[PDB]
């Protein structure tokens, strides 16, 4: 009923 | 596997808590290296915390980006009151009534029937209550279940057994109660 | 409390496997396949009342492995301990002479998701007809997997799962049968 959202994934500091 | 280079396993997990419908809502950010979880975001905080020393450098560097500290705040509007929103009609509402089946048994492999099982399959969600009775009494000794088993394509499955010597003439009533039925379920088996 | 939805994704070196899905109360609503690049829907109806953009996934999946480089290197490459499985096999419902059933093969509690397992009918591996999940998420970090062979039930016919993984020194065989 609607379209998903994925939440978005962080790189971490090298 | 004929295969033994060392692994290495990296995962996130976004996980949504939902309380009374969507009037309470807490989020999780986790990661979690072989094994250990490193880092969390809570919304009950709304800052990330290392969890082991090694996610320390990791907490300090997410926690200085105040555009995606902001963003993770609002996430339990944007993203978890949005999924569920989006989910809601076919997963919280979702809802299979159980196949009831009565079947004597034995706790022995070539002794006398001393064991009803109820069998009570295809059902969700997941909550049920399930009830022998002896002519009407329900009996709350002797009783034993496989628990409450998940068949991973969103139905459920539980065995609940009763240890008995059946007694000619006696009614014994498996009952269940469950979200998808308004009133209890019953099967009944004649010794 | 009540419900919980998680978003799980996973990178897997030197194997270089992804997986990413969303799992509503420890059921799965959908899994992204890297191969085609598309969403794949637990049950056929979840795509006529959702939609998933599948590129989100992508992407997240490649930040996952440069994450997972980084925390290689920082923690001295320390390898992931091998955790064995338990598994059980279990019916869809009580089972009749020659009314078609399924037989159910629970794999659970392991790390890392990598598991090879064969169905074996009377010792014969079995391929018609069985089908599997991708490996789900658990509170504890390890993984739980299904999978599937529908079967026509019969006296003269006995079954099992047998699973094999790194954490295991033998492959491990669990029997089912009817009985009555």
């Amino acid at each position: 009923s609607g379209p998903l959202k994925a939440e978005i994934a962080q790189r971490l500091e090298d | 596997m004929g295969d033994t280079r060392p692994r290495f396993l990296w995962q996130l997990k976004f996980e949504c808590h939902f309380f009374n419908g969507t009037e309470r809502v807490r989020l999780l950010e986790r990661c979690i290296y072989n094994q250990e979880e490193s880092v969390r975001f809570d919304s009950d905080v709304g800052e990330y915390r290392a969890v082991t020393e090694l996610g320390r450098p990791d907490a300090e560097y997410w926690n200085s980006q105040k555009d995606l500290l902001e963003q993770r705040r609002a996430a339990v509007d944007t993203y978890c009151r949005h999924n569920y929103g989006v989910g809601e009609s076919f997963t919280v509402q979702r809802r299979v009534e159980p196949k009831v089946t009565v079947y004597p048994s034995k706790t022995q492999p070539l002794q006398h029937h001393n064991l009803l099982v109820c069998s009570v399959s295809g059902f969700y969600p997941g909550s049920i209550e399930v009830r022998w009775f002896r002519n009407g009494q329900e009996e709350k000794a002797g009783v034993v279940s496989t628990g409450l088993i998940q068949n991973g394509d969103w139905t459920f499955q539980t065995l609940v057994m009763l240890e008995t010597v059946p007694r000619s003439g006696e009614v014994y009533t498996c009952q269940v109660e469950h979200p998808s039925v308004t009133s209890p379920l019953t099967v009944e088996w004649r010794a | 409390e009540e419900h919980v939805i998680i978003q799980a994704e996973f990178y897997l070196n030197p194997d270089q496997s992804g997986e990413f899905m969303f799992d509503f109360d420890g059921d799965e609503i959908f899994h992204v396949d890297m191969a085609k690049k598309e969403t794949v829907w637990r049950l056929e109806e979840f795509g006529r009342f959702a939609s998933f953009e599948a590129q989100g996934a992508l992407a997240n999946i490649a930040v996952d492995k440069a994450n997972l480089e980084i925390m290689t290197k920082r923690s001295n490459y320390t390898p992931i301990t091998n955790v064995p499985p338990e598994v059980t096999v279990l019916t869809n419902s009580p089972v009749e002479l020659r009314e078609p059933n399924v037989l159910i093969c629970f794999i659970d509690k392991f790390t890392p998701p990598v598991v090879n397992v064969t169905w074996l009918r009377n010792g014969k591996p079995v391929t018609t007809g069985v089908s599997e999940t991708v490996f789900l998420p658990r509170e504890d970090h390890l993984f739980r997997k299904f999978h599937y062979l529908p079967f026509l039930p019969s006296t003269e016919d006995v079954y099992d799962c047998r699973v094999e993984h790194w954490g295991l020194d033998e492959p491990l065989l669990k029997h089912w049968e009817f009985d009555a």
